[PDB]
């Protein structure tokens, strides 16, 4: 179960990248 | 405890180990939804490489 | 202050003004490159999720 949260987790990261993502098309401006 | 107690909770008792298999199932489905979920990290892991 | 202490501080200032100009430079550019690899492999696992 707490390898399952895990890959919750590393999803919820990619999520986390994505919003990185669109933070650096922001420090861009 | 009462033999007639010890008789009724092993009932139980194997009630809740039946339950405890069954929640191993539902831990593997976990594991296969976190195995796609690693198939998805593999673009990323491709990435990495 | 001394004529001479405030001459001091003031090019120290000056030459502190300018390390960080460069410093600032060079941490952007490294951070956009990152950031551009990170958005490709961002970019098809989102249109995954």
């Amino acid at each position: 179960w707490r390898k399952e949260w895990d890959d919750i987790e590393m999803l919820m990261f990619g999520d986390d990248a994505h919003s990185m993502k669109k933070m650096i098309q922001k420090i861009d401006s | 405890k009462g033999p007639k107690e010890l008789e009724s909770i092993n009932a139980s008792m194997k009630s809740d180990i039946e339950n405890v298999r069954q929640e191993v199932s539902s831990y593997k489905e976990k594991w296969l939804r976190d195995a796609e979920i690693f198939g998805k990290i593999t673009s990323i892991f491709k990435e990495e490489l």
